């Protein structure tokens, strides 16, 4: 879970934007995929293979 | 039983702690309402027999079947029952007006009372229309101005109208 | 992952008999326990921050990995902890109800003294952590429900050692 | 691997060994 | 609840001097400002009835529905004349009369070895409905004094501390 | 620091560092020597910048020390100031890397699951920062203040 | 749970230590006790520091309007010489 | 607890009738005199750490003995300062408390209630903690209805200890 | 049967209510009364009570000098291993062998390693069926 | 509430014969053995308030979660009370003890402690605890001789302490 | 234990165990009640056994704990004693054991690097183990500390 | 190369304490089963080549593996296989007496399963020659100690899979 590495500030745009029913599930995946939470983890540390 | 006041002390014992600089400033505006707060509950005590009898006789015209024989307000002891309930429920509604929260209420009036109704055959959701009545009645004579200085008490009616709520539905 | 009743149910399903004494009569010892482990995962459901902040101050929190150049230092690798301690203590409580360790190698065990060999986390302080979680645990739910839990704690300090 | 990140040579730290007396 | 916080020297002072019988000190003392805080105040109307049934009338409620015939005494009258009420009844002037505390009447059967589970015991002073809102905890959170570095206070095992103090021996005999 | 995450943008996007990004390196490395100035500032000044940072948080913020407080008594008050200089020894970071990534993934990240699980005030704690920011701030002139508070209050952000 | 506690946000009603669920009426579980802060304004993030929720550059209006009007064709049903039932 | 508010409630509830004009009275006066009490209970908060370190050090300067003797009731080790000077912050800690409240309720429930059977019990002495109330109703630096209200409160838990 | 438990029979207050705002009775019984409790049985001869008589101190580290066929087992297990162990034993003290190599380990850690068990070492022959 | 005298005459009743010869030789090393019952129990009461005490300040140095704030120890009151029921169990702990029958710990002590318990959600393994340490507190103190003469007590502290473990059973 | 090298010994020799290896298996199992009532004895002396086994190691050997002996202080004596408490545990493991094999792998092979390389007299230990010895003998009758005697002496030979 | 006594002084060793009530228990229950074990291993020592004989006669004696092509054709093949299940059946002697099946994969199934792959042995009709032979041991050393001999024999029949 995001908790303990996250600051707190970074995908409240994501869930609040999901919460409301904005945006589907989909949306929300792609959207969270696509954050620098993501990149921050799983793209920078490893090569791209 | 504890007021606005004693809650945040309550909260703060069990952590321990001694009471935030913030914590400190809401409670002086609760003392800056004051007045007006006063004023709420000395408008729904002046009138507290005219909002159950206004209340009642608008709760059978519109459920007939509570005063058939055979309804739960059928007698003159039912119905003399009927209308001490509506006068307690609003007693302690002006409590926790006065208080602030909502404690002397569900301890003393709302704990209990649900299971109470249904050991009786009382219908809680006609109760619940009874308490429903009475909320419009306090809330239209809360923001009357008559002898009050102009201002906004909005704020202070809109947690009026929040304990009404809440005894309307834990009836039921 | 199986409990105490799938447990049983395997190993009398594994020789294709049926239920015989022997199978039911561990059966009915389950069944009486029951009414102890849903009481003592009760109040560890409710204790659950509780726990884990009473048994990090009484193991590891005045050391020096709690300090700079410990395995602990920074707010992440602190933050790290309590959700991991986290863990231990709500899939010991699995265990608990299931009356089957199975669930903790399944799930927790299996590759996780091979991670913490690779992020370098200590497996000495990990192991004083959970048993100062077993003591505390001991505390809430009382001696034979801590017999209980406690004997999947230790099961996890095993293998993971 | 970040601005704060673990290696275990300076690591200068009774923990990994438990002599509870530091 | 028998505490100096609790105690009555002035109901006492008006007993030992013959002034107020002992049905009037039965009286001040469900008045009393120490069982309306710690007892009237953690119950509900109903459960309350229960506890002055038990302890002033010295027998249990006889179903659920004397619970709530007997709650609208206190709803519409308050606690004073509830306790007028309970103290008037022909069952209390028959047993106790104005003269004797009360007690547990007929708990237990003449040769048999258990009794009926004392009142004191069946009714505690809240109870599950009032319970939760004010129940204790367990470990909540205060920042305590840590204990500073804690092992150590029972030191683990191998270790050489536990033969402190045996050296000491040691020397001479 | 800008220089690693000016990369790591560029490395994602398949391409090399653009003007955009090359004349801001340019232009950070010509800042270099401003910025170990200004840290010059805080390293020195962390016995006055920590205690009269204390001094505020006590004055505005006296449940946290009280009894029941999380920093009472001589041992959590040590403790309690103890946090204060880690955050300004990070904003001594952020400077001279030119960016909050050192202070964010150190003292930022997951911040809140720490202190809630120590029983501590998340928002004492960023009183406490608040009340370092003035005295730092106090510390030098108007064109550093822009920057030395700049990275507090990003901290003061992050940590509510 | 415990922050928001904490911070004089709200109090969440949790759980008693053996886990059965708190209330402060008997009937139904996480009800909460109310009065004279939760209808009072100005201090929603309250002793979080420095919180900027909505307008926080101007009080809001006083908005004593209180009037009911003929609500025409969305005025409830509902039965008469009756009150509705639900399950 | 025992409050300015919730003596009026129950003076109204003890009959079964409404608030009259008798408990709109009491609560007003509450609140004119609130607005002394919410400043003193914030100023003690402000200072509590310096007034809790100084009232142990008077105790131990009065009563040497409770440093050098040993045994478990006394502060002759530092777990028994520590608990000492826990000891202090609970009687000043109520005392904001009675303060923010209005009356003295918080401590008749949680501290005076059960207090002379825990110091018969521990063998703790109620001459310690008057010592260490006199030092706080000296020390806490208050002047005007400021002062009249922090006082009234310390001389509330040194009349129940002695 | 009867009327449920308090309701005066024939003053019911459900008689002819409708059905409209009819409400169920709760079920309640005569359980969490106290009058209804099981006591003990105490008249069949039997107190559910527990005292003297009841508890017995049983010495469990000593229940007799051990069986015979552990000592009569045992005299004849060291009759079998005395010759083992006395020949094993000064094997070990004129063993007093010469030193090799350097001190690996402060004064000793020389060539073989102190008190080793040799039959390890020597006991795991490999072995080639059809040795060639 | 019946003694060992009682309960070898209640159960002769329900057989309805008169006791044996070998009954009342039973019987007679009971009184045999009365003096030395009866150091039992002036050894546990003349030490009442040393059993209870120090027994509970070694609980809460093993368990100190009970007395931070908020805990279930923690007040004045909640404390008085802690140490109230530790005087009660060793009070009724000592009736049984010269009574010999566990009979009088179990109709008025034991009976619905349990349930009173889980009722105010004290947690009863630590009462539990806290009865097995009046329990070695109080049969290190019977098996000290000062002001007794020598012999052999050892059946009887072997049945003191089975009244202390029916108690810490019986309350979890 | 017996079991486990009379397993080993045949193992190695490509066959099963013979009368002479399977009658002692037997003689040892029926040995297993008189050999538990010995450690059993032994268990719960050892605060005699040890305190008492490092009374003449002092009296005997006043070097190592003068000052400048290896076990001076209150810190080393009490370390001092823990290897005597060490070695005890393990004569209670070979008494069970029926065989020296759990004392062969603890506590005595390559015992002399560890003593030699911790500065400690190998010499000295061993006189430890010896008043160690009288004391156990002591506490018990004829054959059985006999047995249980033969174990302190393998350890004596083999820790010098 | 632990028994049931070495494991047992082990564990409790390992933790630093004395041999407790729990950790004598179980050696008086191997002392228990002394007797029983070494009467089994009498027996298999006196019929060891008649249940390798009765073993692979019932098992893979007609098999195709026996057939050329099959993996036991010729003769040296053949000749193999005997001197390899003399193994199992000497080994699972050991950890019958043992009373652990430590020795086992020390001295057996460590690079077992990785031998015989590298030759190309069949796995399967490995553990039914295995399978068989204990279906034999069974036979001599009765019920019980059959089940004890039968405890080792698939022990290694689950590790060499
Ligand atoms: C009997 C109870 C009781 C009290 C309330 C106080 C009575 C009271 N209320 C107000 C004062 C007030 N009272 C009100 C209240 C209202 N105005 C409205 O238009 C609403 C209808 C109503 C709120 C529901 C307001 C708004 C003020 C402040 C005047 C203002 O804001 O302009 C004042 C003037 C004092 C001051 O403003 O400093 C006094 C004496 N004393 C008492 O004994
Ligand atoms: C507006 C519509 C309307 C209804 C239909 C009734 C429905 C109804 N019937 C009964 C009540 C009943 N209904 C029956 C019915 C029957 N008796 C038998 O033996 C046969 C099964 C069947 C006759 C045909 C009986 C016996 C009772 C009495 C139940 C009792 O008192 O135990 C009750 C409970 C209250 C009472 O005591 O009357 C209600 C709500 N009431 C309404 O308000
Ligand atoms: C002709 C000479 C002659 C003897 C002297 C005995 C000798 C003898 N005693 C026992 C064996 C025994 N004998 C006893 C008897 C007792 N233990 C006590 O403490 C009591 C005093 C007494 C019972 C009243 C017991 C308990 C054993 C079992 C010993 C064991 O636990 O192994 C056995 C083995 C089994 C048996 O037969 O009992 C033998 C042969 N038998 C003989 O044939
Ligand atoms: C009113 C209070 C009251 C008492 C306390 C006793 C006191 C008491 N105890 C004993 C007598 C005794 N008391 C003990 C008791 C003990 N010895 C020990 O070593 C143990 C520590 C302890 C066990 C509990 C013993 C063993 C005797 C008998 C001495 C003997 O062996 O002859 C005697 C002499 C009579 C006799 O010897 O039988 C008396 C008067 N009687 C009383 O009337
Ligand atoms: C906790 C504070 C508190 C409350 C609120 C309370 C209510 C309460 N209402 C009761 C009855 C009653 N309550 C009602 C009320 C109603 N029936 C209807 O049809 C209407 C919908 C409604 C009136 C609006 C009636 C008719 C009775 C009489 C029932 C009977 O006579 O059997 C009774 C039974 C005793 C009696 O009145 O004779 C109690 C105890 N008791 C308390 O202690
Ligand atoms: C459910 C079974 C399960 C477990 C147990 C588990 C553990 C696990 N612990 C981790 C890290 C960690 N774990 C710790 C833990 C500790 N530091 C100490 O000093 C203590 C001894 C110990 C606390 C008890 C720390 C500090 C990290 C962060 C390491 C790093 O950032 O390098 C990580 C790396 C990723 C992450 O935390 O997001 C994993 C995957 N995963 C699982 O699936
Ligand atoms: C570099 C980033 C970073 C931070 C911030 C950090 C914090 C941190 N704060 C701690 C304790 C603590 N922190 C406080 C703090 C406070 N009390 C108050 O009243 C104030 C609101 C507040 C300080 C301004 C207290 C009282 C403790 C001790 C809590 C206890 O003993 O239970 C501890 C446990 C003891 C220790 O190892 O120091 C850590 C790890 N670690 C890090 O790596
Ligand atoms: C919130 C209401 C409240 C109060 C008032 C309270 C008092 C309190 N103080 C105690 C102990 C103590 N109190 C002291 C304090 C002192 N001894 C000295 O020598 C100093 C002069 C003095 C400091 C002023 C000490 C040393 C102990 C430990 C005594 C013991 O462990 O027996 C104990 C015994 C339990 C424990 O060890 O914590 C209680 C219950 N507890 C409460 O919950
Ligand atoms: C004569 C037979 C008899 C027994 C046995 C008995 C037990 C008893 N113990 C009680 C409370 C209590 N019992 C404890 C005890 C403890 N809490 C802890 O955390 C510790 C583990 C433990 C002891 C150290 C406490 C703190 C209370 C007060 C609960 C409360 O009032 O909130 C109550 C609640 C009623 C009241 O306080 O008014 C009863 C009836 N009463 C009896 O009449
Ligand atoms: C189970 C087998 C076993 C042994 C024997 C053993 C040896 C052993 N003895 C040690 C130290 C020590 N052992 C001794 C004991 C002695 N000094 C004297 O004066 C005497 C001659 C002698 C006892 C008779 C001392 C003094 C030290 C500390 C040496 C130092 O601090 O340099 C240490 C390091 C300290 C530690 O572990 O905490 C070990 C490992 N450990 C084991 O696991």
């Amino acid at each position: 879970d995001i908790s303990t590495f996250v600051i707190g500030n970074e995908i409240e745009n994501i869930k609040i934007q999901f919460i409301k029913g904005q945006i589907s599930v989909k949306e929300m995946i792609n959207a969270l995929g696509k954050s620098s939470v993501y990149l921050k983890e799983f793209y920078n540390p490893y090569p791209n293979i | 039983m504890l007021d606005a006041f004693a809650k945040v002390v309550a909260q703060a014992d069990a952590r321990g702690e001694f009471l935030s600089n913030t914590q400190i400033d809401a409670l002086s505006k609760m003392v800056k309402e004051g007045n007006q707060r006063l004023d709420i509950v000395n408008k729904v005590t002046s009138n507290a027999s005219a909002i159950v009898t206004n209340s009642a006789r608008a709760l059978f015209a519109e459920q007939p079947q509570l005063i058939q024989p055979g309804g739960n307000a059928y007698t003159s002891r039912r119905m003399a029952a009927c209308l001490r309930d509506m006068e307690i429920v609003l007693r302690y509604v002006s409590y926790a007006m006065i208080a602030g929260d909502s404690s002397v209420l569900d301890d003393r009036c709302l704990n209990g009372l649900r299971e109470t109704y249904q050991a009786l055959g009382t219908p809680g959701s006609s109760v619940a229309v009874a308490i429903q009545k009475m909320k419009d009645a306090s809330v239209a004579l809360a923001n009357d101005t008559t002898g009050t200085p102009i201002g906004d008490c909005s704020s202070l009616v809109a947690e009026l109208a929040g304990y009404f709520d809440r005894a309307a539905v834990s009836v039921v | 992952m199986q409990d105490a009743i799938t447990s049983v149910i395997n190993a009398a399903d594994v020789q294709g008999k049926y239920l015989d004494a022997n199978s039911v009569e561990k059966l009915r010892g389950y069944f009486q326990t029951g009414e102890l482990r849903v009481r003592a995962a009760a109040t560890i459901a409710a204790n659950a921050a509780t726990i884990i902040k009473e048994a990090v101050a009484k193991s590891l929190l005045y050391s020096d990995i709690t300090r700079p150049g410990g395995n602990m230092y920074t707010t992440r690798r602190y933050a790290a902890c309590i959700r991991d301690l986290d863990y231990y203590l709500r899939y010991a409580t699995y265990g608990m109800l299931a009356g089957d360790p199975s669930i903790l190698d399944e799930r927790v065990l299996n590759g996780l003294k091979e991670t913490y060999n690779s992020l370098g986390v200590p497996i000495g302080a990990t192991i004083q952590a959970i048993q100062a979680m077993k003591e505390v645990t001991g505390s809430l739910v009382g001696s034979d429900a801590g017999k209980e839990m406690g004997l999947y704690f230790d099961y996890i300090c095993s293998g993971l050692s | 691997s970040g601005y704060g990140d673990y290696s275990y040579s300076t690591d200068r730290t009774k923990g990994h060994v438990n002599q509870y007396y530091v | 609840q028998i505490l100096k916080s609790t105690k009555q020297p002035f109901l006492e002072s008006q007993l030992r001097f013959n002034q107020i019988s002992i049905k009037d000190f039965i009286k001040g003392l469900v008045l009393s400002a120490p069982f309306r805080d710690l007892n009237y105040n953690v119950n509900n109307n109903y459960r309350f009835v229960e506890i002055c049934v038990q302890r002033v009338l010295g027998r249990d409620i006889y179903n659920e529905r004397e619970k709530i015939a007997w709650s609208i005494i206190i709803a519409t009258q308050g606690l004073e004349g509830f306790i007028d009420t309970l103290l008037n009844t022909q069952e209390y002037l028959s047993n106790f009369g104005d003269s004797i505390v009360p007690f547990q009447r007929r708990r237990i059967i003449p040769q048999r070895s258990k009794g009926e589970m004392p009142f004191n015991l069946k009714t505690p002073r809240y109870g599950i409905e009032f319970r939760s809102k004010l129940a204790a905890t367990q470990f909540s959170w205060a920042s305590p004094i840590r204990r500073f570095r804690p092992q150590e206070q029972q030191p683990k095992a191998g270790d050489p501390a536990l033969f402190l103090n045996m050296v000491q021996e040691m020397g001479p005999g | 620091s800008i220089v690693t995450k000016s990369i790591v943008n560029a490395d994602a996007e398949a391409r090399y560092l653009s003007p955009g990004e090359l004349d801001r390196i340019k232009s950070f490395v010509l800042s270099g020597q401003r910025r170990l100035r200004i840290a010059q500032t805080l390293t020195e000044n962390r016995e006055r910048i920590v205690k009269q940072g204390g001094q505020q948080l006590f004055q505005r913020r006296p449940d946290v020390v009280s009894p029941g407080g999380n920093a009472y008594g001589e041992e959590m008050t040590a403790t309690c100031l103890r946090d204060l200089d880690y955050y300004l020894r990070l904003v001594t970071y952020g400077i001279i890397a030119g960016d909050v990534t050192p202070i964010e993934e150190i003292g930022l990240v997951g911040v809140k699951e720490m202190y809630s699980a120590l029983g501590t005030p998340i928002s004492g704690v960023a009183e406490g920062i608040r009340c370092m920011k003035d005295v730092a701030c106090s510390l030098l002139s108007g064109e550093d203040a822009a920057e030395v508070g700049f990275y507090f209050d990003y901290t003061l952000a992050a940590m509510q | 749970a415990n922050v928001a506690g904490q911070e004089k946000i709200a109090t969440i009603s949790g759980y008693t230590w053996d886990g059965q669920p708190q209330t402060e009426i008997p009937g139904k579980p996480f009800v909460k006790s109310i009065g004279a802060m939760d209808y009072m304004d100005g201090v929603e993030g309250g002793d979080v520091v420095a919180a900027k929720v909505g307008a926080f550059w101007k009080p809001k209006a006083p908005k004593e309007v209180p009037y009911k009007r003929p609500m025409g064709a969305n005025t409830p049903e509902l039965p008469y010489n009756t009150v509705p039932r639900l399950v | 607890m025992k409050t300015p508010i919730t003596e009026a409630i129950a003076t109204a509830d003890n009959q079964g009738r409404f608030l009259s004009n008798t408990e709109l009275q009491a609560v007003n006066g509450r609140y004119q005199r609130a607005t002394a009490s919410l400043t003193a209970a914030k100023a003690l908060t402000g200072s509590a750490q310096r007034l809790i370190t100084g009232a142990a050090q008077a105790v131990y300067n009065k009563f040497p003995y409770t440093t050098q003797m040993p045994g478990p009731a006394y502060a002759s080790s530092a777990i028994g300062k520590a608990k000492c000077a826990r000891d202090i912050g609970y009687y000043l800690r109520m005392v904001t408390y009675c303060l923010v409240v209005g009356g003295t309720g918080p401590m008749d429930e949680y501290l005076v209630a059960g207090l002379e059977e825990i110091n018969r019990s521990f063998d703790l002495s109620p001459s310690w903690y008057i010592e260490a109330l006199q030092y706080i109703k000296n020390s806490h630096g208050l002047s005007g209805q400021v002062a009249n209200e922090a006082n009234a409160y310390i001389d509330y838990a040194i009349n129940t200890l002695s | 049967q009867l009327a449920p438990p308090g309701i005066p029979p024939g003053e019911d207050a459900r008689n002819n209510q409708s059905l409209r705002q009819y409400v169920a009775r709760p079920v309640e019984t005569y359980q969490k009364r106290s009058f209804a409790t099981p006591l003990p049985l105490t008249w069949t001869g039997e107190t559910e009570t527990v005292g003297a008589f009841d508890v017995v101190v049983p010495p469990q580290e000593k229940d007799l000098p051990v069986s015979g066929e552990a000592t009569s087992a045992f005299v004849k297990y060291s009759d079998m291993v005395r010759a083992e162990r006395k020949a094993a034993l000064q094997a070990l003290l004129s063993a007093s062998a010469a030193g090799e190599g350097r001190p690996t380990c402060g004064a000793e850690g020389r060539k073989f390693v102190s008190n080793a068990n040799p039959v390890l070492v020597n006991g795991v022959k490999c072995v080639e069926y059809w040795r060639k």
